[PDB]
């Protein structure tokens, strides 16, 4: 999930 | 008889005493001070002197920064645009006409000014909207090898554009009406006077359920998930410390946008919704004001929140700003 939280700007 | 009706407004004063004057006319001095109207003014400026640096700076980084140029910030870079309508539209026009102490436009810039504020902020609402979506199908993925890309994305803004003018143009031809508002120094949408010419008892439900119960459903479902999903990711992987970081700072965020979104227009909900009850009762103006500066802070809350807590968007504003260094 961490790759796709970056992608939204949430982590 | 606690107001005094007009063609083409409003105003929420008795006329008993005969000063009551058309707020295209005459400043209304007698439903509030003239330092009540300076106050007013005050706070229009505050909104213009913060929204318009950090939603401009928005725009700004991303056209020197490639790597903010992304599909999944094209709704970020939607909502500057739309606190930007909110700006220009709304608080500087507000701004000139508090001066005078009414609506020097006439019912004519009350309809602009209007439909651009109300525009700015159902854009940036929807867009709110979107990009709960955008993170609920990236993360969760409940479409199994689904790819989200530029494409997609573009649909996305578009989707704002559509419902906001869904909200937005109505009101210029007949479902419902801009008439000053308030202090009567700002036009908005008329959610507190029976007009069966316009049926704005059904607009106003229209209003309330699409364009409020539905976003606040989505935007519910899209983050519940959201920190479901990575909950549960973090439980199977407490041995890596980063993923227990990110579920925490998930969390606390998804908390703080789901509030924000809360603060912005549940007043306006429980307000209208009031009225809509409790039908034409005694609301003073600065009652009406109370939803209405909720929202409008939202065009500098809102650039906080999603554009300068994110990381990169930060880093390329602080890079910007200090002339391409750290
Ligand atoms: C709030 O209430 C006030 C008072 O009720 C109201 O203001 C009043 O508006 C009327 C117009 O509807 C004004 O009446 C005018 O008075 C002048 C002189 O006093 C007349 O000349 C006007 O025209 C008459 O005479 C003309 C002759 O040439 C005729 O052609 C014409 O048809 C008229 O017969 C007219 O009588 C009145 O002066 C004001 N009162 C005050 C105190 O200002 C106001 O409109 C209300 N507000 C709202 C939003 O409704
Ligand atoms: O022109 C050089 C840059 O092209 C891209 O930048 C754009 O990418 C999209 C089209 O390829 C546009 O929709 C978007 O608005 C731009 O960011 C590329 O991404 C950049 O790295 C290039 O420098
Ligand atoms: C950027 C800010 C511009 C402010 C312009 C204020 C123009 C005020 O103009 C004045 O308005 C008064 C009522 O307030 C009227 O009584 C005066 O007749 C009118 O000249
Ligand atoms: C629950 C909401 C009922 C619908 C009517 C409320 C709309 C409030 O007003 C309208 O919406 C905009 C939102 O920014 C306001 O800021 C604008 O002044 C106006 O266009
Ligand atoms: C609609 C989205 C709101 C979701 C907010 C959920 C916040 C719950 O709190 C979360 O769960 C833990 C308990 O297991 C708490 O101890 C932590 O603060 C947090 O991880």
């Amino acid at each position: 999930i961490l790759e796709n939280l970056k992608d939204v700007g949430l982590f | 008889m606690n107001g005094t009706e007009g063609p083409n407004f409003y105003v929420p004063f008795s006329n008993k005493t005969g000063v009551v004057r058309s707020p295209f006319e005459a400043p209304q001095y007698y439903l509030a001070e003239p330092w009540q109207f300076s106050m007013l003014a005050a706070y229009m400026f505050l909104l213009i002197m913060l929204g318009f640096p950090i939603n401009f700076l928005t725009l700004y980084v991303t056209v020197q920064h490639k790597k903010l140029r992304t599909p999944l910030n094209y709704i970020l870079l939607n909502l500057a645009v739309a606190d930007l309508f909110m700006v220009f539209g709304g608080f500087t026009t507000t701004l000139y006409t508090s001066l005078h102490g009414y609506f020097v436009f006439g019912p004519t810039g009350c309809n602009l000014e209007g439909f651009f504020a109300t525009l700015g902020g159902e854009i940036a609402l929807w867009s709110l909207v979107v990009l709960a979506i955008e993170r609920y199908v990236v993360v969760c993925k409940p479409m199994s090898n689904f790819r989200f890309g530029e494409n997609h994305a573009i649909m996305g803004v578009a989707f704002t554009w559509v419902m906001a003018l869904a909200c937005a143009a109505p009101p210029l031809v007949g479902w419902s009406r801009y008439i000053p508002e308030g202090m009567q120094c700002s036009c908005g949408i008329d959610y507190y006077t029976p007009h069966e010419e316009t049926n704005n008892e059904s607009f106003v439900i229209y209003m309330f359920v699409v364009h409020f119960i539905i976003p606040l459903i989505v935007i519910f479902f899209c983050y519940g998930q959201l920190v479901f999903t990575v909950k549960e990711a973090a439980a199977q992987q407490q041995e890596s410390a980063t993923t227990q970081k990110a579920e925490k700072e998930v969390t606390r965020m998804v908390i703080i946008m789901v509030i924000a979104f809360l603060i912005c227009w549940l007043p306006y909900a429980g307000v209208a919704f009031y009225i809509f009850t409790h039908q034409g009762s005694d609301f003073g103006p600065i009652f009406m004001t109370i939803p209405a500066f909720f929202a409008k802070t939202s065009a500098v809350y809102n650039p906080v929140i999603y554009i300068m807590m994110n990381k990169q968007f930060r880093n390329c504003m602080v890079t910007t700003l200090c002339c391409g260094k750290n």
